[PDB]
């Protein structure tokens, strides 16, 4: 996020980090329940990648994070890689996340839900702070 | 543009 | 990438207004946000765009793509969750 | 869902 | 390919099409042997996708193509999604491709191989012909 | 996308010369080609860049990225196979 | 730029 | 490898 601010730790409990086997953070995700994560199709997640729940400071070894294995990757069949449209993948976890004060689910909207232009929303992540 |  | 989690508040735009920046790349299953002095950027992809509805945070967008330089004056593009929810529920239900 | 135990501060 | 030309059918026998479950062509690949395909990491291939070998005209139902299932996706652990560097994935097939006049392998270079600037090479695919 | 397979001849560029177009986005495991009146484009990704060596076609590049408009005057960027071959052989050998 |  | 049965025509 460019020009964002540090969040209060544990305050966005559905936010997960998608890391590869080398431990490199490559994409974020959101817990929708204990066994499922939603992320972007273009992240190219494989079952060799890990979902890290409960983390605030990735430079810290004393946080009680949950490193969860991915059982199955469900790329939306409508995803179009040429236009990046319908950019959603669901990850089914092999081990359920354990909900706590720092690990919990975000709600999903109704198909019929209305979110108006002008509404102030929030976005979170560990992406670049500068380009 | 670019993916993110 | 930063070590600690970042956050930012940013406004939703309409698709029509987004098209002014992005043109025909903006599809129905996309939603734009930002162009407000902040921007999602590389490594943010896949993460949430949440809006408070009736007191609870709701997933409205999934960080997707935008400016190659993460420009704070151009809107970021997010996957529009309301257009994809039916697929999520069908998926969870069958698995 | 959507109700964190630790409240965010914006 | 913008401004390319139609190839003679079967003349680039290592070229494969990566299609999703709906039959939509999203990326190309190259057979390196009967059981392995090399493609780009950013293609985001899943085991629910199919490798199509032997195809020339995707609008044709009378070509003897081989639709092969993917057993495992091996994304290079050095792949960096932020820079698109080390953009390579190997696909291990569940069923071996059957080599023939239209289906065969491309060679791989030596790490020490030299390909000079100015050398005229060839690129093939079913990508956009116009933007 | 076209129904029938397309092909094109195009020249390899040096990384140094490529950097003139692309700057610091060009890394060591990349190789550029084109800027010759042809261009790889969306849907070509993952496919081959082959060069004839001693009579046999050899995989030198993997279609990766380039101009968002597939401009024929800008070079396309390919994954550089010689930098990745050792990983391919280690992978095949252990699986 | 864009992926391909 | 690299020697197709049907030769390409460039």
């Amino acid at each position: 996020i460019v020009n964002g601010e540090e969040a209060v730790p544990g305050s966005w409990p559905w936010q997960v980090s998608l890391q590869d086997k080398t431990g490199f953070h490559f994409c974020g995700g959101s817990l929708i329940n204990e066994n499922w994560v939603v992320t972007a199709a273009h992240c190219g997640v494989t079952t060799s990648d890990v979902v890290v729940a409960g983390e605030f400071d990735q430079g810290s070894s004393s946080e009680k994070i949950q490193k969860l294995k991915i059982a199955k990757v469900f790329k939306n069949s409508k995803y179009n890689s040429l236009t990046i449209n319908n950019d959603i993948t669901l990850l089914k976890l092999s081990t359920a996340a354990s909900f706590s004060q720092t690990v919990s689910a975000v709600c999903l909207p109704s198909a019929s839900d209305d979110f108006a232009a002008g509404t102030t929303c929030v976005t979170t992540g560990w992406g670049l702070t500068r380009y | 543009p670019g993916a993110y | 990438t930063p070590d600690r989690l970042q956050q930012a508040s940013l406004p939703l735009l309409s698709n029509t207004n987004c098209k002014k920046y992005w043109g025909t790349k903006i599809k129905d299953a996309m939603i734009c946000a930002g162009a407000s002095g902040v921007s999602s950027c590389m490594g943010d992809s896949g993460g949430p765009l949440v809006c408070k509805k009736n007191g609870a945070w709701t997933l409205v967008g999934i960080v997707s793509w935008g400016s190659s330089t993460c420009s704070t004056s151009t809107p970021g593009v997010y996957a529009r969750v309301t257009a994809l929810v039916n697929w999520v529920q069908q998926t969870l239900a069958a698995n | 869902c959507g109700v964190p135990a630790i409240q965010p501060v914006l």
